[PDB]
Order: structure tokens, then C-alpha cells, then sequence
RNA sequence: GUUUCCGUAGUGUAGUGGUUAUCACGUUCGCCUAACACGCGAAAGGUCCCCGGUUCGAAACCGGGCGGAAACACCA
RNA sequence: GUCUACGGCCAUACCACCCUGAACGCGCCCGAUCUCGUCUGAUCUCGGAAGCUAAGCAGGGUCGGGCCUGGUUAGUACUUGGAUGGGAGACCGCCUGGGAAUACCGGGUGCUGUAGGCUU
RNA sequence: ACAGAAACCUCCCGUGGAGCAGAAGGGCAAAAGCUCGCUUGAUCUUGAUUUUCAGUACGAAUACAGACCGUGAAAGCGGGG
RNA sequence: UUUAUCCGGUAAAGCGAAUGAUUAGAGGUCUUGGGGCCGAAACGAUCUCAACCUAUUCUCAAACUUUAAAUGGGUAAGAAG
């Protein structure tokens, strides 16, 4: 008996690379928009990058962040064709999770032959009822000792929910 | 020969002393100056405007202005002989209340009371200080005890 | 593993903030130059207006600044308008009114001015600014404190401002972000601020909520269902009370004696008692591994 | 080569360390200020013989060099060469100038004297204090006179004057000899290679309840 | 043709043969430096301190008509 | 010692202002030739001397150095 | 006893971890009708009040790191004046005064300023 | 995910190790670091002082005062950096 | 010359307080490596050397400093109170 330490969803980021600029970058925004429904914002270089065709403050990724239930039915709809299996190193050491798709069109998506596919990283915030207390601006603070999800609690979390495998192995 | 710039030497004196560099203090600019008030100058690093200089940082003076946030003040100093009491214009942040002053004025409060007292006796108390007078003849007293003896102790080399 | 960040030269070389800092409570640069009185004053004060709502209740309180800690002349809360008959929805801007309003008349009361520069009186919700009569006292004055509130139109403090102003305190503010304040145009609808000032947000509110779905009224405000509070009926409580407050402002204080006086805290450990656990040990040890 | 040691023999400058402000210093000379077996314990090797010296002045890094050398060329004889440990207490280190040398050609015709009279750098030396320890060596309790002598004869590659001591800790700790089989029988001390951890009645409990244990 | 290039040498002698001077300083210094904010306005208060002196006078004399009653009623 | 100047493909040497690198020669492969030359088509090749700094970035802009070069070292 | 609001001096206050929260507040919380702010009501604004001290905070704990004192090192190092003191010289000795710092041992762990609660 | 010592994202730590056109030097954090909105306080005008000192200039600075203004709910802050 | 009171960053010290150098061992697949040697290969065994860092230790800094003297510099010790 727990009172409200409801392991929960405070978000859901969804990143899209593609260093590259102009087209290849504005039709994934329109894949974010779709899934998600809410206008991405673009990320942009952090500097100037050789063999990969990258400059400073050239844009490059379109990324996204869910959250409410509208992160749960996109994590669900997301995990399912990683079938509710995940890895043992994605919980990581502060008790969020992540698992890449491959390609766009899996997650109940149209393809178009001119918007192609483009994946994309979800990635996922656990939190809990007072993790706010450390992004507010007045009466800052930290969160606890415990209070922080580990590992362990991550991994039952995504076990008991999704019930999915989590299969070991690297 | 060396350059004359206002900041010389200043590397290792205006500098923050430890672990208070930062948001100064509000007191040091809340507490009221008054034109008479013998005041020190001490420079700071954190605020530059209204600086004094290196050839007056720990020098004593009047005040005889109060601008806004700063004070005008009267302060000696030597110049190959010829001293000159001369006028400077220091932002409150570098300045205090030297307590020199405030041995007198605790001294003049009480000399004045106990003249007022012992005034309706007639009775004559020592106003004036007076330097430390030679430690009057006392005895000492061992009891049960003879002293302890002394021996210099012979050198053995350490390392 | 890695390189230990906190070592034991972290904290030989960490220097602390700057206690109200670490709370995270205080602009103070800001403060400095909010309080920090002009030296062609030397003695006197100057006073600053402040107000932060908290969360459930609101408090206003007038401060000047003493080098042993500000002095607070008159504190009024929010948690007190029950005696002018506003029972619920006391941390709502409207209600920072009155707690401003309040502020400003508990403070006027004193310096014998509850009977003049009693600003607005109605109320509009425009520019109303303390003109000071000549051959009288002269009007009080102080300079507005946010504390850490982003400052956008509509939030409560500058709210409760408009509350100490429409009071009789002769505070600058401007009208540039009262809740009217039309940010594609630059001015008022100051019928606006009507409804801001005496709740019709909330009355619209609790009419938009109730002919959608029942059981959302109720949930989202039912000590505004229970106690017998109604829309309608809002707009008159406050107009009783920005009257009632301004018949009597004063304080009477509860008068408080009666505690026992019991210790419910924990102590501190004495020395001998910490000096033993580490002897009560190395000994509960000792003796249970000198044998398996 | 270099002047003789003579005209930097004496400490009349302040230290020029090696940094940034000076550059393009020749490698100093010595290199290993231990050798032997440095991977020796406390517990096995007790006598801290030492060389020390009674005068302010420099020694140069060459000296330093020879100093050593004619000291593991003796012990070793003597014990073996697992038998000993010797470790050099002055690594040279403020560094030492040469105006450049006056150079000119056959009978000459400039040098311009003395403009820009600051040199180059040379070498480096130690500074060296009195009472100061250069030079101290290890073995067992058995073979004194041969820390005695090695030391002896190091000091004929050395200017000035220097006593060789022997000493009261256990080998190379700060530890009054007279004491470490207490202190280490009940953990004040416990060993650590070459070295040894005071250990105090300070930390944390559970730092404790590894020994005793 | 080279030469000195500095020294503060007998000097300490010198600048102080005659003495260093602590400047000496007058009761009444000069107002020149002072903020003209104070000056404009302590001369309102200096130029209209005789308009006021009918108080000053009559005020005076009952303090002093009333101190010669309290020298007089200690005789 | 001090004052200049260079260093870039296997070699001789261009080149830019801070996005990019050449020529000729050499060489590898075909062709033509009975076979070599010559001629014609294809080709691959350096951290732009070693460095640290600045900068989006340096072969190129600073500072240090290392190798190769040049020029002074006048009154006695 | 204790808290809140505003505070002073800024670690005896920090940090790391362990323990407990009666009431009021202080918090966590619930939502987006308006004001307002976002990619996202994640932060700010606002309207609230369905839960719980999960954390902050507060209260406590650690032969806990740190900071703050004491001691010790040590009358050591260093130094004002002093000598027709020693010493080939480096340097060293004394006389008259002043007199540090580490390692190593101890103790402590924030004091209060105004306004207002609660324990009636 | 592709993604590798380096793109992109998210959590944690992060007294200051960045950053603050430059030599260093001093200064700096819900700043003086970074991002945006609004702009001309780089504006007009007397005087006082500091610094270089002879306590002469220039340059550079500090305090005030008078106008006219930007900014900000406002206190102030701002006469180049 | 005292007594108050400021000011002060040199000698010394420390560097198990920041920066900068630097010896040594215990310790650590931290990392990672590059070589071995035993291993097809295997954080497999054992070596080894790099780098890092966890407790340590040697020795230093004019263009370092937690500390930090001696000698020194302001004021003040009243009738202008
Ligand atoms: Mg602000
Ligand atoms: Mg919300
Ligand atoms: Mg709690
Ligand atoms: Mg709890
Ligand atoms: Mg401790
Ligand atoms: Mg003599
Ligand atoms: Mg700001
Ligand atoms: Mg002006
Ligand atoms: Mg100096």
C-alpha cells in the first residue's frame, strides 16, 4: 500500500535526425504533426561538423515532446512493434526508459512516395507526483532520495503495465 | 619603469577575499552617512563604478558629502612631503564606519556622568587615561611545593 | 566508475549562496534596489508593498528596511476576509483585491487618514492614481514587491496593488498588464477589469461549467456549491465587502493564552550519548562476531 | 659542456621553475629518484638511513645523478639487489641560466657587451636547505654499514657539506620506530605497499567494522 | 653617456627638513564640492531665517525670563 | 649569435579572402607499333614541415619550434 | 514548541546519507471557463480543492565529509633593532623586542529582527 | 535508429572547471553567463573631483546638478560599450 | 611612545585547501588501449605498458594560495568638544 508514489508518465520525446536541412527535414516534421498532433519544434547544430555535412546553427533534427494521456496512446501504438519486448540496458540509471523505431509508417502511418520513412527515437520520462518540485521557480528544490525511480523500479514499471519481457543480454 | 594605469597592482587587493564572491551584502549599503562621520575607504572588486584608488585603499577620512550612492570624502594623503588633505567621491560599497573614533565617545559618555556624579560629593576621580603603570609589588605563593626544575635539554640531531 | 566530482575539495572550495537563495524565495539584487533607501534620506524609510500569493492564501503586508531585518507596519491576509463576508475563493485575483484594499485602510487607519485619499469607491477599474491634498498629510506611498511572480497582465500581485491603490496608497503602477489590457492594441476595456475586480471570471466559470456537466461543478468548486454561494450572488459579496472593509479595517487580534506547553519536537543528542552509541557498538559487534 | 658547479653552486636568485614563463629547458639530467625494490613492504625493511644536508646552497641535477649511481653500485655488493631500497629527495627543478657565452670569432669585433644580459636557459638544480634530506635508502636492520658507507661515498660526488644520519621512523613512514609493532598490532597503522595509512578514530563505523573484523 | 636613472635617496631628508605639514585645517571649510541640490536649497534656508526672528526674540526672552526664575527660585 | 626567405602529389613548382587544391612531369591500364619510342583514351597519389592558440572552420590567421636556404657582423 | 510572511548577519547554515510530521500554514495535488504563457497548461497565469506527508520543508540521526572554533606543532619557522660575535665562504651563534602556518589531537553545528498563526 | 572519441534528443551530477570582442590581470550566476522586445542614456548643458601631478595640460575616469528621453507593473537603471 | 581602531598581502607555510608542476609505491578490466605470453577466440588466466582516477606518499612554484607573521601606513585620543 502506496499512497501516491503512481509511478507515472510525465512525457514522451520524440526526436527526429536527419542532418541534412531544407527537405528530408520539412516533410518529418509533417510525420511529429501527424502522429502526435502538435507543431514540432527544430532543433538546430550545436556547431559545425565535417564528414557528416553539418554546419553551425544549420537545422537538422525535428523533435517533439507528449505528455498526458496522449504519451500513453502514443507509447502504446509505439511499443507493439518492439511487440512489448525492450532490452535490460534502455532502464537507465535514473529510471527512464528508450526504445528506437525504424521506420514511421508502422505506428498506424500513410506512406506518401515523396514523405519516405523516417523514423524516429521515442524516449520516455518517468516520473511521480512531485517530480515538478525541481522545475518551478519558486521554493525550488531536489527530489528526495528516494522518490527517484531507479532502475529496478523502471523495469517493473515497464513490466507491469506493458508486461512486456525485457529480455537480458546487453 | 612602469605603466601608470589606475588598476596596477591592484591584482591581489581589490580582489574578493574568500568564498564571498558574490551578491553584496545589503547592509553595507543601508546604513546611514552623515556629513562629519569619519569613515574608512576599502575598496571592492564587485562594483567598479565609484571605485577610490590603490594610494588611498585602507585610508581614513571626513565625510563632507552624500550624493545619491556615494559619498564625498575628505582624506590625507602624502605626496613626497607635502601632505594634502584632499577630495574623493567613493561609492558607499567601499567605505565603512571605522570604529577608531568609538573608543572616545564611550570614554566622553562616561567621563561626563562621572563628573555630573561625584560632582554632588565633591570628590575627585581620575578622569584623564592613564598608561600602564609599573605591576605593583604583590607576593607570589607556592604552598606544598617546592618549584619544578628546569634543565635544559641536551640536543639530540632529528631529522 | 568515474572522477568523484564532490570530493572534499568540492566543499573546502564550495561557498555557499546566500541563505534566502537557497530556499529560493528572494530577488535580492532587485531587493537591492527596491529597498535600499537614496542617501540624500539617510534616516528615513522607504516602503514597499508586498504581496505574495501563495497557493491558498494571499498576503499583503507594507515594509520598509532596517538593517536588524524589514519591519512589517500592517499585514493584511486573505485567510481573514470570512469577517467581511467572503467565505470561499480567496486565493482568486479578485480576491487580492480585497486584501489589498484591506491592506491599504488597516494602514490608513493609523497616521489618522481612514478620512481622506480614500481613492475609488465604486470602483471602475481604470487609472485611479492618490492625488495628495495640500495643507493635509500627504499621501503614503510605496513601491510595489513581486517577489519571483513572471509578471504577465492578469496575476494577482499587481492585482492586489490596484487593491492598495484603489485604497488610498499612492503606488506607481501602470495599467499595462491589469486583466484588460489588450496586448494587439494597447489599451483597456476596463469593463473588464469590472468583471476581473468582482469575479464574473468565476461566475462565467461556474456558469459555463454547469449546463455542460454536472458532477465537473462540484468537483472543480464545490465549497462554491456548499456554503450556499451562487453566481449571481457573487458580484454581491465582494461590493459588501470592499464596503464592509471600509467601514472597519481593524484588527482586534484572538487574545491567545492556555498551552501546557509540552516539548513534541525530538532534541539534540548530548555529547556523552553519541560518544557511547560508538562504544554500545564495537562491542554489540565485538561480542556477536567473536563467536561466528 | 657547462661552467663548473662553482658559479651556480649558491642560491642567489629566486626559483625559476620550469613553466610557462621560461621554456626550451633541457631535460634535467636525472630521471629516477627510486630504485631497487621499490616493491617492497614496511613490515620487511627496517632502516631508514638518510643524507642530509648542513648548508643553504643548489646542487646541480648531474650531481644528483652521480650521487645516486655510486650508491646502488655499493649496496648491491653489500646486500643484493633486492636488498635495499634508495630514493632521491630533491628532484631539480628551479631552473639555472647562462648568458650565451659571449660568442664571438677569432680576435673578434662585436658582442655589444652586455645588452639583453639575460641568458638562457642552461640546466636545473635544487634548492637545498639545511637539515634537509637529499638522499635516503632502506634495508634491513642487519646491514647498517652498508646504508652507512653507500650514502659516505655519495657524498664525494656533492659540493659543500653533509651528515648522514640514520633514523628513528620505520623505514620511510614519519613513525617513531620504537612503535609501529604496537600501532600496526591494533590498526593505527595498517600497510599499504612501501608506505602505511594512519588510520584514526574519526570516519564513518562501517569503515571500522572491515578491520576488527 | 649612461647615468642614474632613479633614486629616492636623501630625500626622506628633505620634503621633511621643513616638516610634512598636517594641512591645517579651519573650523568653516568651504561648501564648494557639495551636491548643488543642498547648496540651492540650504541658501532658501539661510536667506529666510530673518523672516522669523519676532519668534526668536520673544521666544528667547521667556526662556530666558523663565531661567532667570529657575536661577532665581533655586535662591 | 642576429636579420630575412621558403617548405603543398613520387619530383620541380602554382594557388585562395577562412568552405574549395593544382599544373607539368612521373607512374598504373588500355591503343595504336612486329617491338620499342611518339601519339590517343582511362586512371591513383599528399595532416599543404612539426606544433599549441584563434575561429563555424586553418593548408592558408597568431605564438613556439624543427629542416633547408640567403644577408650583415663597419672606427680602431 | 513550532510554523508562515517578510527578514539581518551569510556553512556552527553546506553536502552526504538515516530516522519522525500532532495543527495551521507552509507544500505536494486537480483542471484550463477566463487572464496569461507554452511544441507540449513540462515551467508561468489563472480557477480550484478530489487525495497524502511519497518528497521540501520542518523536526530529529551519523566515532559521516565540510565549515566554525580550541589545543598541539611551538615559543618552532620567520623577524625590528643590536654588536670590532663565529665562520675562507654559504651561512651560523648570541643580545633586545615581536612572533606565524600544516600535518596531529579536541569541542560545536546556524544564531536572532518585525508582522502574524497553531499547540485554544 | 541509422548515430561510430563528435550530429539529434532526455534524465542525473555539475561553485563554478564555461562564459563574459582582447594581454593579462582583477569582476561576474533564479548575474555581468546565454535568448528575445524596445530602443537610442553613444542625446543636449553648467559646474565639482580622481588619475597621471608641478598637483600644469591632454587622455581616461568618479561623483553630483539641469534639460529631453528608453526601459521597465514599477524601484531604479541608463549620458556609449 | 602608548590605547582604541582600521588598512595592508611580503618572510614562513601549504600544497592530503584552488592552480600549476612531480616522485613513488598500494588501488582500480574505472577507462581504455597498444604489445606480449598462455589462449581459434573469449573483462578467459597471466603477464605488460598506456592513460585515467580511490585511498596514499616524495618534492616544488616569481608570472599560485587555504593560511599567514615580523617590520610598516591611515585615523582617533574633545571648547572647533
Ligand atoms: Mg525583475
Ligand atoms: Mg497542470
Ligand atoms: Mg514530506
Ligand atoms: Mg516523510
Ligand atoms: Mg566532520
Ligand atoms: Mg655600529
Ligand atoms: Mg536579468
Ligand atoms: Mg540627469
Ligand atoms: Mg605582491
Amino acid at each position: 500500500e502506496n499512497p501516491m508514489r503512481e509511478l507515472r508518465i510525465r512525457k514522451l520525446c520524440l526526436n527526429i535526425c536527419v542532418g541534412e536541412s531544407g527537405d528530408r527535414l520539412t516533410r518529418a516534421a509533417k510525420v511529429l504533426e501527424q502522429l502526435t498532433g502538435q507543431t514540432p519544434v527544430f532543433s538546430k547544430a550545436r556547431y559545425t561538423v565535417r564528414s557528416f555535412g553539418i554546419r553551425r546553427n544549420e537545422k537538422i533534427a525535428v523533435h517533439c515532446t507528449v505528455r498526458g494521456a496522449k504519451a500513453e496512446e502514443i507509447l502504446e501504438k509505439g511499443l507493439k512493434v518492439r511487440e512489448y519486448e525492450l532490452r535490460k540496458n534502455n532502464f537507465s540509471d535514473t529510471g527512464n526508459f528508450g526504445f528506437g523505431i525504424q521506420e514511421h509508417i508502422d505506428l498506424g502511418i500513410k506512406y506518401d512516395p515523396s514523405i519516405g520513412i523516417y523514423g524516429l527515437d521515442f524516449y520516455v520520462v518517468l516520473g511521480r507526483p512531485g517530480f515538478s518540485i525541481a522545475d518551478k521557480k519558486r521554493r525550488t528544490g531536489c527530489i528526495g532520495a528516494k522518490h527517484r525511480i531507479s532502475k529496478e523500479e523502471a523495469m517493473r514499471w515497464f513490466q507491469q503495465k506493458h508486461d512486456g519481457i525485457i529480455l537480458p543480454g546487453n | 619603469t612602469n605603466t601608470k594605469g589606475k588598476r596596477r597592482g591592484t591584482r591581489y587587493m581589490f580582489s574578493r577575499p574568500f568564498r564571498k564572491h558574490g551578491v553584496v551584502p545589503l547592509a553595507t549599503y543601508m546604513r546611514i552617512y552623515k556629513k562629519g562621520d569619519i569613515v574608512d575607504i576599502k575598496g571592492m572588486g564587485t562594483v567598479q563604478k565609484g571605485m577610490p584608488h590603490k594610494c588611498y585603499h585602507g585610508k581614513t577620512g571626513r565625510v563632507y558629502n552624500v550624493t545619491q550612492h556615494a559619498v564625498g570624502i575628505v582624506v590625507n594623503k602624502q605626496v613626497k612631503g607635502k601632505i594634502l588633505a584632499k577630495r574623493i567621491n567613493v561609492r558607499i560599497e567601499h567605505i565603512k564606519h571605522s570604529k577608531s573614533r568609538d573608543s572616545f565617545l564611550k570614554r566622553v559618555k562616561e567621563n561626563d556622568q562621572k563628573k555630573k556624579e561625584a560632582k554632588e560629593k565633591g570628590t575627585w576621580v581620575q578622569l584623564k587615561r592613564q598608561p600602564a603603570p609599573p605591576r605593583e609589588a604583590h607576593f607570589v605563593r607556592t604552598n606544598g611545593k617546592e618549584p619544578e626544575l628546569l634543565e635544559p635539554i641536551p640536543y639530540e640531531f632529528m631529522a | 566508475f568515474v572522477k568523484v566530482v564532490k570530493n572534499k575539495a568540492y566543499f573546502k572550495r564550495y561557498q555557499v549562496k546566500f541563505r534566502r537563495r537557497r530556499e529560493g524565495k528572494t530577488d535580492y539584487y532587485a531587493r537591492k534596489r527596491l529597498v535600499i533607501q537614496d542617501k540624500n534620506k539617510y534616516n528615513t524609510p522607504k516602503y514597499r508593498m508586498i504581496v505574495r500569493v501563495t497557493n491558498r492564501d494571499i498576503i499583503c503586508q507594507i515594509a520598509y528596511a532596517r538593517i536588524e531585518g524589514d519591519m512589517i507596519v500592517c499585514a493584511a491576509y486573505a485567510h481573514e476576509l470570512p469577517k467581511y463576508g467572503v467565505k470561499v475563493g480567496l486565493t482568486n485575483y479578485a480576491a487580492a483585491y480585497c486584501t489589498g484594499l484591506l491592506l491599504a485602510r488597516r494602514l490608513l487607519n493609523r497616521f489618522g487618514m481612514d478620512k481622506i485619499y480614500e481613492g475609488q469607491v465604486e470602483v471602475t477599474g481604470d487609472e485611479y492614481n492618490v492625488e495628495s491634498i495640500d495643507g493635509q498629510p500627504g499621501a503614503f506611498t510605496c513601491y510595489l514587491d513581486a517577489g519571483l511572480a513572471r509578471t504577465t497582465t492578469g496575476n494577482k500581485v499587481f492585482g492586489a496593488l490596484k487593491g492598495a491603490v484603489d485604497g488610498g496608497l499612492s503606488i506607481p503602477h501602470s495599467t499595462k498588464r491589469f486583466p484588460g489590457y489588450d496586448s494587439e492594441s494597447k489599451e483597456f476595456n476596463a469593463e473588464v477589469h469590472r468583471k476581473h475586480i468582482l469575479g464574473q471570471n468565476v461566475a462565467d466559470y461556474m456558469r459555463y461549467l454547469i449546463e455542460e456537466d454536472e458532477d465537473a461543478y462540484k468537483k472543480q468548486f464545490s465549497q462554491y456549491i456548499k456554503n450556499n454561494v451562487t453566481p449571481d450572488m457573487m458580484e454581491e459579496m465582494y461590493k459588501k465587502a470592499h464596503a464592509a472593509i471600509r467601514e472597519n479595517p481593524v484588527y482586534e487580534k484572538k487574545p491567545k493564552k492556555e498551552v501546557k506547553k509540552k516539548r513534541w519536537n525530538r532534541p539534540k543528542m548530548s555529547l556523552a550519548q553519541k560518544k557511547d552509541r560508538v562504544a554500545q557498538k564495537k562491542a554489540s559487534f565485538l561480542r556477536a562476531q567473536e563467536r561466528a | 659542456g657547462r661552467r663548473p658547479a662553482r658559479c651556480y653552486r649558491y642560491c642567489k636568485n629566486k626559483p625559476y621553475p620550469k613553466s610557462r614563463f621560461c621554456r626550451g629547458v633541457p631535460d634535467a639530467k636525472i630521471r629516477i629518484f627510486d630504485l631497487g625494490r621499490k616493491k617492497a613492504k614496511v613490515d620487511e625493511f627496517p632502516l631508514g638511513g638518510h643524507m642530509v644536508s648542513d648548508e643553504y646552497e643548489q646542487l646541480s641535477s648531474e650531481a644528483l645523478e652521480a650521487a645516486r649511481i655510486c650508491a646502488n653500485k655499493y649496496m648491491v655488493k653489500s646486500c643484493g639487489r633486492d636488498g635495499f631500497h634508495m630514493r632521491v629527495r630533491l628532484h631539480p627543478f628551479h631552473v639555472i641560466r647562462i648568458n650565451k657565452m659571449l660568442s664571438c670569432a677569432g680576435a673578434d669585433r662585436l658582442q655589444t657587451g652586455m645588452r639583453g644580459a639575460f641568458g638562457k636557459p642552461q640546466g636545473t638544480v635544487a634548492r637545498v636547505h639545511i637539515g634537509q634530506v637529499i638522499m635516503s635508502i632502506r634495508t634491513k636492520l642487519q646491514n647498517e654499514e652498508h646504508v652507512i658507507e653507500a650514502l659516505r661515498r655519495a657524498k664525494f660526488k656533492f659540493p659543500g657539506r653533509q651528515k648522514i644520519h640514520i633514523s628513528k621512523k620505520w623505514g620511510f613512514t614519519k613513525f617513531n620506530a620504537d612503535e609501529f609493532e604496537n600501532m600496526v598490532a591494533k590498526k593505527c597503522l595498517i600497510p599499504d605497499g612501501c608506505g602505511v595509512k594512519y588510520v584514526p578514530n574519526h570516519g564513518p563505523l562501517d569503515k571500522w567494522r572491515v578491520l576488527h573484523s | 653617456a649612461k647615468s642614474k636613472n632613479h633614486t629616492t635617496h636623501n630625500q626622506s631628508r628633505k620634503w621633511h627638513r621643513n616638516g610634512i605639514k598636517k594641512p591645517r585645517s579651519q573650523r568653516y571649510e568651504s561648501l564648494k564640492g557639495v551636491d548643488p541640490k543642498f547648496l540651492r536649497n540650504m541658501r532658501f534656508a539661510k536667506k529666510h531665517n530673518k523672516k522669523g526672528l519676532k519668534k526668536m526674540q520673544a521666544n528667547n526672552a521667556k526662556a530666558m525670563s523663565a531661567r532667570a526664575e529657575a536661577i532665581k527660585a533655586l535662591v
